[PDB]
RNA sequence: UUUUUAUUAAAAAAUGGUAUGUUUUUUUU
């Protein structure tokens, strides 16, 4: 009749139901470091996607002096050889893998 | 109100919500069955 | 029975075993246990 | 981890215990 506690009907019964409550119940890092060497490698692809950023920004400003000139479109600073102070920037940072290696 | 159609005299029962309302607090477990009672015909009434 | 209210009859004695089966539905293997199921919900919710 | 609350009833008759069945007329001629 209550909360599972109790007969249905004190009839039949010779009590008077009258539950009680008890009174006396007791109520007690990572592995493989390839995945941050290959970050490093990503992050570096990153800055070199910044760089070709630069190298249109420049190209920007090497076709304002050419209509400049033309005074006195947009056009393209260096088709490749940017590719080849890229391939600098690869051996600087690929030195510069080998010197931290050699620090730790 | 301010208007009405004049009940019957013993159709006014006086006290029904003393025991329609819960219990008060501390008093002896025979008035407390004796709610309880009258509370249980009431509700038979209504049923029906 | 709201334990400040009426007790009545069952109106409802078919609960024999007739099924024989715990149905293996509300058995305690399968289920969370956070508070206990109150009275008080299963009147306030009775369909549910 | 602190607190509780839950209160069936209920008396009278006949069985049952001073059976029962009986029981007083106005005409004859």
């Amino acid at each position: 009749s209550y909360n599972g506690i109790g007969l249905p009907t004190p009839r039949g019964s010779g009590t008077n139901g009258y539950v009680m409550r008890n009174l006396s119940h007791v109520k007690k890092v990572q592995d493989p470091s390839i995945s941050e060497h290959e970050c490093r490698r990503q992050i570096e692809s990153k800055l070199l996607l910044y760089r070709e950023q630069l190298l249109e920004e420049v190209s920007s400003q090497h076709s304002t002096d050419a209509a400049a000139s033309d005074s006195n479109s947009k056009t393209k600073s260096l088709d490749e050889a940017d590719v080849e102070i890229l391939v600098q920037k690869y051996r600087e940072q690929l030195l510069k893998e080998l010197q931290l290696q050699k620090s730790t | 109100k301010r208007s009405g159609a004049t009940k019957r005299a013993q159709d006014v029962p006086l006290i029904k919500h003393w025991y329609l309302e819960h219990c008060p607090p501390n008093q002896p477990v025979k008035v407390r069955v004796s709610y309880q009672k009258l509370l249980k015909s009431h509700v038979m009434n209504k049923l029906h | 029975a709201i334990p400040g209210g009426p007790k009545f009859e069952p109106l409802y004695k078919d609960e024999a075993p007739e099924m024989e089966d715990w149905n293996e539905f509300n058995d305690i293997y399968k289920l969370i246990i956070r508070h206990p199921i109150k009275t008080e919900y299963r009147i306030a919710f009775p369909y549910l």
